[PDB]
Parts: C-alpha cells; sequence; structure tokens
C-alpha cells in the first residue's frame, strides 16, 4: 500500500525554468506559474493536434 | 557500620531510574520524539497559515 500517485506532465512549465525550482516555488507558494503558449502546445492551440 | 570497618561513603546519595544496569530511559526521553514531530508539523501549519 502506497498512496495515490499523480501522473504529472511538464509540458507547461515556463521557459528557462528548471523543474526542480519550479516545483520548489510551487511548494512554497502553493501556486505554480505555467505557460499555456509554449511552443510544445502549438499543435493543440492551432488545431493541428488533439 | 557496626561490623564492617570498610563500609563508608560520602555525603552524596542518589539513584538512577534505570532498567537492569542500563542507562536511564527517562520520561522526557520517551516523550521527546513526539515533541519534535509536533514541532515539525506545527512548522508546516504555520507556513500554511502564512501563505
Amino acid at each position: 500500500n502506497w498512496g495515490s500517485i499523480l501522473e504529472l506532465d511538464l509540458s507547461k512549465v515556463p521557459k528557462g525554468w528548471d523543474v526542480g525550482k519550479w516545483m520548489y516555488y510551487a511548494r512554497v507558494n502553493h501556486i505554480a506559474v505555467i505557460d499555456s503558449f509554449k511552443e510544445g502546445t502549438i499543435g493543440a492551440s492551432t488545431g493541428k493536434l488533439a | 557500620r557496626l561490623n564492617n570497618p570498610s563500609r563508608c561513603h560520602f555525603g552524596i546519595v542518589g539513584s538512577i531510574y534505570n532498567l537492569n544496569d542500563s542507562r536511564p530511559f527517562s520520561l522526557v526521553d520517551m516523550m521527546k520524539p513526539y515533541n519534535y514531530l509536533y514541532d515539525a508539523i506545527h512548522d508546516r501549519l504555520n507556513k500554511a497559515i502564512a501563505s
């Protein structure tokens, strides 16, 4: 028995941010800044991907 | 003492509250880990209250 496990996708962590420091500030502030207009989201935004 | 010339001691009298010739496991010793866990969890509580 282990707790629930969350599947976290990092496709929206802002540019120039490490995952470690991003998650660290998310711990501290309970607020995680994300970037909906990353280049990796271009297909979904423009309708080229699901 | 009456019969033993070698029986003598100093003014110091006391006892160790131990178990079977060991070092004493005091009441504070057996409440301390819980107090430390309390302090850590209340630290989390205070940091939550601040945010």
